């Protein structure tokens, strides 16, 4: 057993690591008290579990998360709320005034004096694993905490952790649902200072997540809430194969090896289905053909883009519920004389496949309705440089008028910054091209 | 626990500060003694933005009034709630200012300064979390115009990474009170491009049209004008007093407000502005059309001959949130040559569920427009009308000053329309 | 009011569509860099289409098919018909084709030259005609050294196809002639063809013992009124409408356009379109896709009929400019976009 | 379609379906980073009182 520590940075990132940990307990069976009747091994044990939660002798199951925010406001709903018995103190880290959606704020004037408090806190928690396999980052693009500070977080991490893992869940930033306008600025010097210390990452863009709320559960203006529940099936159905008993993405250096053969084209593109609405009558089970066959509609991509131009350089199926192996390859069959699938001929045309038999765990009073079994397919493919390009277009807008750069050197940050990273990324541009297209 | 502190200086800036803290002393269910009596939680949540809370459940306003007289002091002491403030908080002195800016900055203001200072210092010291300051005040007198800036000029020395906001009331010809307010507001605006980071234009003649036009008042009273500015106040600062999904202090909006740092003067405006057909529900396409209607707006400028840097819209009430989508998508699609397009969703909309007393619903606008160089052009127009025969002058020659330093205000404003020139290109 | 943006000021048909939206007083134009639009009329190379369908509340419609150059490039189209089941390399209606990259450089130069020798030893026609994309460039020869080492001197991919040896001629005159069709695909991908065609016709009589003068042997609307001699001596522009084409089929060959060359022109166009429907449609996309099509027919004298190419950005005839334009507004633009007949178009039936 | 690496267990299995085959800064250099840009704010703001002082 190898343990996996969880950081959830920024508004974004500590919102949804608190839906994530709901589920995760709801999945395992642990109770908001942290008590978990399956488990007859009080107060230790290397299960598969126990790479997500460490056990206190009063048989406390605690998840090895740390919370970090530079103000409190949204800390504290962890503090009070349903789960406030998961965590103890030292885990949810507060600051007193945030970084004002200011990269340079989060990362420089605010980063440099909480730093060594948060490297200490995550220290205590590498402390109690005997074989730490490394870290699960969560944050927005968009924010200037879950932005600037993470950032700065994971150039440190590489080097008090050199040989261990780091996994990203990334939240990309959508008008639709956010006030700011800088955050193409935050979001494109988060990946430049971000992108040699992340081993995988996985893009969320809100715009999807927001117009899969409409369309599927019949929301009309979708809340933080209804994405978090959305997006934390998501993360669990990733996360899933380190939790539970299996043999396909046992520990996180598989998922570099499985999705990411070139390192900076590290973004897989992730697809989930069935997503039902459980306000809905009843719906008709959807069998394995068809949700497998939906993981190639752009609807239900964590990310818009048109993977039909495009190359796929690895593609891994991870459902759960009712599936057997039998039914997995006549889809896939069926799929291929129907789909336009491209991979880059220096990677072989096939599929890795991991079923977990127990169907996805919904949360009582939730939007997502209990299915029989559900999907969630990772494709590196080169279509997802379509948000790379969407990103860095509107970069180029604010930045050739030098707005709001002011508020970014005004934090001690050099003009000069923002030129190297954008052309950081007219490189990872490039090189989505060189591979994708002919 | 992000507090702000006000300040108010001068006739007109404790007037307008008045009305205001009674407008949203009514909204948070605060009395006019300080006692809370309201019905929902939402009052309370962000209460300790405005007011400090004191023994016996009290909430008192974090207001710190200043003027160089007694009088409009001692008419708020004695106003609706007048008991409601800190009675230390009052610093006031007795010689006025003459409608002299250079006797509010340079001379009786220096004076009386520092203990304004003392107090202000003193209710920082008690802010779990300072955000920064608002200051209320007009542009065209002596005491908030030259006091007020010098006053700012010094917050900005003791507090310099602190927001500094100002609600600045231009002068106008058809609303004046002398002929030299073209002089104090000229001067007066260099400070502020200076030494604040949000400063809300408001026009007289604005206000003045809006009364007898909109309002279809016949004779409008500086009363009338202090109105459409407490409703205003109020609306641009409830996204600080009440919870939202938008969870914005004064540095965030600043931050996608203003692109350049010296081009950060606001056009309010408030819909609806109705006269007594009173009683009429307001639909929101009606609420959205009018909320960007030039005679909706307060800075006396024409937006469709600038263009919009960035707009912020709240809304009040219980609404359709996805109808307000649609209509304000609506006016951006149906009018997207007034806004710059190097600028990608330059267009913010947040909802709050408590409308002001008296309304289904409402929308304040605030805009970062660079029609507001109209405004600079007029003030600079009236002051170089009278400074090339140095008419009035003696005024402020006598209390110390030299025609250089009018000659730098000139051009330093010249230079700030010039600024708003090449960005409406 | 709806919102469009020009981003290909060369496009004739456009530039008229522009027109007549601004027309309607309903449609506005916008700066070619806005994105808050509706409809837009983009470039032909290198169209943006990954930043369509991002801006909130605005249904947005582009007038590329992205993904249709497959079938609108020489060498595309090649590999196109012989690697998809569904035209198949048995494919009836389009020439023996190959592709065939510069030395200075998959490639079918081998596999050309097998069917060659084999044409070659069996007395047959053995004529054949090296074009490519990059051209105004094109060589017709019935010796095989010639075809390929006129590539060689070139730096891009070629297509040498079998020429028509024996094309079907228009009297009096003796000459050769091509076949233009527009086709409109709107966004729920029905195929529309516009029931008015064009025949660019040669003014120089065929002559099949010499390929060396190129007059009688290009079509091209550009190379009749630039090298031959007899321009727009048997009809206006060497164009001949379809009115008058089929008029000379019954009087001459006592058939008409329908039946003799128009079902085979409505077969190619839907096995074209449908066959890669899966890889462009936008059905299920974030934006909306429509794109207008001409393509290019030859006939033999056993009024068989062949496809040429296909062109993704054509033009059209002088004369039928307004009625198109005008019918691309109503089945493509407004059918998305309403304002507040008798369809100039036949609808290709199909099964999506 | 060939299937490799069949792994059964109580919660699930896992495999693998081929179609086709185929054809950083120390320590030290980052507090020099976060040192030289509190410099630089530290320079602005000295550049900011020396103005409010004359
Ligand atoms: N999906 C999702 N997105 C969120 C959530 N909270 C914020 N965002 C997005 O994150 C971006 C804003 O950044 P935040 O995470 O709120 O800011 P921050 O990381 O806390 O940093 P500060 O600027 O200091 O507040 C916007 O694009 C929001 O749409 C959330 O709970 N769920
Ligand atoms: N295989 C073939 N057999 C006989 N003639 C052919 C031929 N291929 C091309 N042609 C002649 O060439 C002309 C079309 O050439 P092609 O279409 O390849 O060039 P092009 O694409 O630059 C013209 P456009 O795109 O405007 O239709 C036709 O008029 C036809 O007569
Ligand atoms: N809107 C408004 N403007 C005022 C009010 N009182 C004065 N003014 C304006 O303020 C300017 C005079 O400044 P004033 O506040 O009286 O001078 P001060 O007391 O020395 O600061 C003139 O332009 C007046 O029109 C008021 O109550 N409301
Ligand atoms: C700038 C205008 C001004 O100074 N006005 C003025 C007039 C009379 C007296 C006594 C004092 C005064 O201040
Ligand atoms: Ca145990
Ligand atoms: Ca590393
Ligand atoms: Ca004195
Ligand atoms: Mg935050
Ligand atoms: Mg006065
Ligand atoms: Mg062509």
């Amino acid at each position: 057993m190898r343990e996996c520590i969880s950081i959830h940075v920024g508004q974004a990132g500590v919102q949804i690591g608190n839906a994530c940990w709901e589920l995760y307990c709801l999945e395992h069976g642990i109770q908001p008290d942290g008590q978990m009747p399956s488990d007859k091994t009080i107060g230790g044990g290397d299960d598969s579990f126990n790479t997500f939660f460490s056990e206190t002798g009063a048989g406390k199951h605690v998840p090895r998360a740390v919370f970090v925010d530079l103000e409190p406001t949204v800390i504290d709903e962890v503090r009070t709320g349903t789960y406030r018995q998961l965590f103890h103190p030292e885990q949810l880290i507060t600051g007193k005034e945030d970084a004002a959606n200011n990269y340079a704020r989060g990362h420089y004037t605010i980063g440099k004096e909480i730093i060594d408090l948060v490297l200490d806190r995550i220290r205590k928690l590498a402390d109690q694993c005997t074989g730490l396999q490394g870290f699960l980052v969560f944050h927005s693009f968009g924010g200037g905490t879950g932005s600037g500070f993470t950032s700065l977080l994971m150039e440190r991490l590489s080097v008090d952790y050199g040989k261990k893992s780091k996994l990203e869940f990334s939240i990309y930033p959508a008008p639709q649902v956010s006030t700011a306008v800088v955050e193409p600025y935050n979001s494109i010097l988060t990946t430049h200072t971000t992108l040699e210390h992340s081993d995988c990452a996985f893009m969320v863009d809100n715009e999807a997540i927001y117009d899969i709320c409409r369309r599927n559960l019949d929301i009309e203006r979708p809340t933080y809430t209804n994405l978090n529940r959305l997006i934390s099936q998501i993360v669990s159905s990733i996360t899933a194969s380190l939790r539970f008993d299996g043999a396909l993405n046992v520990d996180l250096t598989e998922f570099q090896t499985n999705l990411v053969p070139y390192p900076r084209i590290h973004f897989p593109l992730a697809t989930y289905a069935p997503v039902i609405s459980a306000e809905k009558a009843y719906h008709e089970q959807l069998s394995v053909a068809e949700i497998t066959n939906a993981c190639f509609e752009p609807a239900n991509q964590m990310v818009k883009c048109d993977p039909r131009h495009g190359k796929y350089m690895a593609c891994c199926l991870l459902y759960r519920g009712d599936v057997v192996p039998k039914d997995v390859n006549a889809a896939i069959a069926t799929i291929k004389t129907k789909r336009s699938i491209q991979f880059v001929d220096w990677c072989p045309t096939g599929f890795k496949v991991g079923i977990n038999y127990q169907p996805p765990t919904v949360v009582p009073g939730g939007d997502l309705a209990k299915v029989q079994r559900a999907v969630c397919m990772l494709s590196n493919t080169t279509a997802i440089a379509e948000a790379w390009a969407r990103l860095d277009h509107k970069f180029d807008l604010m930045y050739a008028k030098r707005a709001f750069v002011h508020w970014y050197v005004g934090e001690g940050m050099e003009e000069g910054e923002f030129s190297e990273a954008r052309e950081d990324m007219a490189a990872l541009e490039k090189d989505y091209e060189e591979v994708g297209v002919d | 626990m992000r507090e702000i502190v006000h300040i108010q200086a001068g006739q007109c800036g404790n007037q307008i500060g008045a009305k205001f803290w009674e407008v949203i002393s009514d909204e948070h269910g605060i009395d006019p003694t300080g006692s809370y009596h309201g019905d929902s939680d939402l009052q309370l949540e962000r209460i300790n933005v405005y007011y400090n809370e004191a023994t016996g459940n009290k909430y008192v306003p974090r207001a710190i009034l200043v003027d160089l007289e007694p009088g409009t002091m001692d008419s708020v002491r004695s106003g609706p709630f007048g008991q409601i403030f800190r009675p230390d908080n009052f610093v006031f002195g007795q010689s006025g200012a003459g409608n002299n800016w250079a006797k509010g900055h340079y001379t009786e203001g220096a004076e009386l300064v520092d203990s304004v200072l003392d107090v202000v210092r003193k209710e920082s010291e008690s802010c779990d979390c300072l955000q920064g300051f608002q200051l209320t005040h007009s542009l065209g007198g002596g005491t908030g115009s030259g006091m007020g800036t010098l006053l700012i000029s010094k917050i900005r020395e003791e507090y310099p990474d602190r927001i500094m906001n100002t609600f600045s009331v231009m002068p106008s010809p058809k609303v004046s009170d002398t002929v030299v307010e073209p002089y104090n507001a000229t001067l007066s605006v260099h400070q502020l491009v200076e030494n604040t980071d949000e400063t809300y234009c408001i026009d007289n003649e604005a206000l003045y049209d809006i009364c007898f036009r909109t309002l279809k008042l016949t004779t409008p009273t500086y009363g009338d004008l202090n109105h459409l500015v407490s409703a205003t106040m109020s609306g641009v600062t409830t996204c600080l007093r009440f919870p939202g999904q938008l969870n914005a202090d004064l540095r965030k909006l600043a931050v996608n407000m203003v692109p350049f740092p010296r081009l950060h003067f606001f056009m309010p405006g408030f819909a609806p502005l109705t006269s007594r057909q009173q009683y009429r529900a307001l639909t929101v396409p009606e609420l959205t059309q009018q909320m960007f209607d030039s005679k909706n707006m307060m800075a006396a400028c024409d937006p469709r001959h600038g263009r919009y840097l960035t707009v912020a819209a709240i809304f009040r009430g219980r609404m359709s949130m996805k109808e307000v989508d649609e209509q304000m998508l609506n006016v951006q699609n149906k009018n997207s040559s007034y806004f710059v397009e190097w600028i990608p969703n330059n267009v913010k909309t947040a909802v709050c569920d408590i409308p002001p007393r008296g309304l289904k619903m409402s929308a304040t606008f605030i805009g970062n427009s660079t029609a507001i160089q109209e405004l600079f052009k007029r003030i600079s127009e009236q002051f170089t009308a009278m400074f090339r025969r140095k008419a009035f002058l003696h005024w402020y020659t006598g209390e110390g000053m030299d025609e250089m330093e009018f000659t730098e205000a000139e051009s330093n404003m010249n230079d700030l329309v010039s600024e708003y020139q090449q960005y409406q290109d | 009011m709806y919102t469009f943006v020009v981003r290909d000021e060369n496009s004739s048909v456009y530039a008229e569509v522009s027109r007549l939206l601004l027309a309607t007083g309903q449609w506005k134009r916008l700066r070619k860099d806005n994105p808050r639009f509706n409809l837009m009329l983009g470039e032909r190379n290198r169209l943006p289409f990954g930043r369509l369908g991002h801006e909130p509340g605005l249904v947005q419609l582009v007038n590329y098919y992205r993904g249709a150059d497959k079938l609108c490039r020489k060498a595309s189209l090649v590999k196109l018909i012989k690697t998809s089941p569904e035209l198949s390399e048995s494919c009836t209606w389009f020439p023996e084709s190959y592709v065939i990259y510069p030395t200075n450089l998959t490639d079918e130069r081998e596999v050309f030259l097998a069917a060659y020798n084999r044409r070659r030893e069996g007395r047959e026609g053995n004529v054949w005609i090296a074009k490519s994309s990059a051209g105004a460039g094109i060589l017709i020869s019935s010796e095989a050294s010639e075809l390929l080492d006129f590539i060689d001197e070139q730096g891009q991919v070629h297509v040498i196809q079998k020429y028509l040896e024996k094309p079907l001629l228009l009297e009096p005159g003796h000459r050769k002639f091509d076949i233009r069709s527009w086709v409109l695909v709107d966004h729920l991908y029905n195929i529309y063809l516009y029931r008015e065609g064009v025949l660019r016709t040669s003014s120089e009589p065929y002559n099949s013992a010499n390929f060396q003068d190129k007059t009688c042997h290009l079509t091209n609307h550009c190379i009749q009124k630039e090298y031959s001699k007899n321009y727009g001596r048997y009809e206006e522009g060497n164009e001949m409408f379809f009115e008058e084409f089929n008029q000379y089929l019954m009087d001459a060959l006592n058939t008409t356009l329908e039946n003799s060359i128009l079902l085979q022109i409505k077969h190619i166009i839907r096995s074209c379109l449908m066959c890669i429907e899966p890889a462009i449609s936008t059905k299920h996309l974030h934006y909306q896709s429509f794109q207008l099509f001409g393509f290019d027919f030859m006939v033999d004298e056993e009024l068989k009929v062949w496809l040429i190419e296909v062109n993704g950005a054509p033009a059209c005839a002088q004369k039928l400019y307004a009625e198109l334009c005008q019918g691309i507004v109503d089945v493509a633009i407004s059918s998305v976009f309403p304002l507040a007949p008798t369809s100039i178009f036949i609808k290709l039936h199909h099964h999506h | 379609m060939e299937v490799i690496e069949l792994n059964k267990c109580t919660s699930g299995q896992s495999f693998e379906v081929i179609l086709k085959p185929p054809s950083d800064p120390s320590l030290e250099e980052i507090q020099k980073k976060l040192e030289a840009a509190e410099e630089r704010r530290k320079y602005q703001e000295a550049e900011l009182l020396k103005h409010l002082a004359e």
